[PDB]
This record gives C-alpha cells, structure tokens and sequence, in this order.
C-alpha cells in the first residue's frame, strides 16, 4: 500500500489505545475512590498522576519494541531517561491531533476536558506549557500528521545519538538511519503534493524538546514544595540528571 | 543513580 516494511513493523509494536485508556482510567477511579475526601485531590495533581501512568505505558511500549528490545538494560535506561518527558509530550500531542477538537483536551483516559476548563483551574506557568503543546497540535493537524508518521517520531525521539556512554552506539545510530529513511520514503510517496512534510515533521522535535525542558523545570519546582503527590516513576525519571 | 523502578520495569 506504499508503506515501507520498517514502518509496518513499527506499527505492530503500538499498544491498543482503548485498552490503555481503560487501564489508566480504572487506576484513577481506584485512586480517588479510596481516600474519598481526606488527602489532596486538586486539579494539576490529577494530571501528574495520569502523566505517571502514561509513563509506565511508554516504558511498556519501548520494552516490546522491535529494535529497543535488543539493547541491554543499561542502554535502555539511558535512552529512556533521556527522552521520557519528550515521549510524554509527543504522546499527548499525537492524541489531540488524532482525537482532539476545537478547544477541548482529550486525556489519555479517553475523557475530553474543554481547553477552557483546564486553563481556569491551573496556574499560568502550566497554562503556558499546555498552550505551547497545543500550537504543535494545530501545525501537525494542518500537516496531516498520521499514525505511521507518529511511530517514526517516537523512534527518532527514543533512539537519540546524542546520548553519551551507550554500550551499543552503532545500533542506536543504525535504527536512527533506518527510521529517517523510512519516514522520508513514506511522506513523499504518500503525501507527494506536500513538498516538505518530511522537513516540517522533523522541525517539530526540537520544539517538543524545548517544551519538555520547561515542563521538567515546572514539575521540579512544584515538587520541591509538596504540590505533587508521589509518582515513583515521574519523580524518579525527573531525578536522572536534574541540573 | 542505578534507576530503581525503571530497572524493575526493564528487567
């Protein structure tokens, strides 16, 4: 169907959206449901909670992915610690492009939560991030960003050659060339009228990066003052470097 | 460092 082998292989590693939104969703009910009122059920904090869950999901996806599954645990940890927030942001973005609308945010659980709302129960420093993310959503919606392209970017974000002290550097650099070539082949063959979808798609990664940077600083700032419950995974990841 | 939770998840 004019779809390069590599990409079809990358699509088989994708999780099944519904079963993921269900699991996570459940986990949250199983949460509140317990401490019915005494604790902290504020807005923002609920986000961190799902972000932490969206994270286990990313780890799961990577763990079962075609080339990543051949790396030793040390390298897998290095690659994941280097892009965990980018994968989150990318994920959130592709979800809005594929299942979002006007001014409504489609959460990982499957719940739409009017953009308007979210912006009224959160601080501006958070509001600004979300909005930075929503700008990309608009661009990517105009570029006809599809799932096949979405999986290619996940691998381009995960298999970064700019990570140092990797045991098997050649493999990471191999995957990287394997995917770029695939994404190029695909976008020109499937969207030939769009002169530079390829170039345009790649321009998004440094933007996704710069956003995950502000994201992490905000999170870190909110954590240094009990404004974040606890997410052994969110916080752990957050303390891989920290400066 | 020796990423604890991530390790439990990756091994």
């Amino acid at each position: 169907a004019s779809i390069p082998h590599l990409i079809l292989e990358l699509l088989k590693c994708e999780p099944d959206e519904p079963q993921v939104q269900a699991k996570i969703m459940a986990y949250l009910q199983q949460e509140q449901s317990n401490r019915n009122r005494q604790e902290k059920l504020s807005a923002f904090g609920l986000l961190c909670k799902m972000a932490d869950q969206t994270l286990f999901s990313i780890v799961e996806w990577a763990r079962s992915s075609i080339f990543f599954r051949e790396l030793k645990v040390d390298d897998q940890m290095k690659l994941l610690q280097n892009c965990w927030s980018e994968l989150l942001i990318l994920d959130h973005i592709y979800r809005q492009v594929a299942h979002g609308k006007e001014g409504t945010i489609f959460l990982v659980t499957g719940e739409h939560v009017d953009y308007s709302t979210i912006i009224s129960h959160t601080e501006v420093a958070f509001n600004n991030l979300l909005s930075l993310a929503q700008e990309l959503v608009v661009r990517l919606r105009s570029l006809q960003f599809d799932q096949r392209e979405f999986v290619c970017l996940k691998f381009l974000v995960l298999f970064s050659s700019d990570v140092k002290n990797l045991e098997n550097l050649q493999l990471v650099e191999g995957v990287q060339e394997q995917v770029n070539a695939a994404l190029l082949d695909y976008t020109v063959c499937n969207y030939p009228q769009q002169t530079e979808k390829f170039g345009q798609l790649l321009l998004r990664l440094p933007e996704i990066r710069a956003i995950s940077k502000q994201a992490e600083d905000y999170l870190y700032y909110k954590h240094v003052n009990g404004d974040v419950p606890y997410n052994n995974l969110l916080i752990e990841m957050l303390h891989a470097k920290r400066a | 460092s020796h990423p604890t939770i991530l390790y439990t998840l990756l091994s």
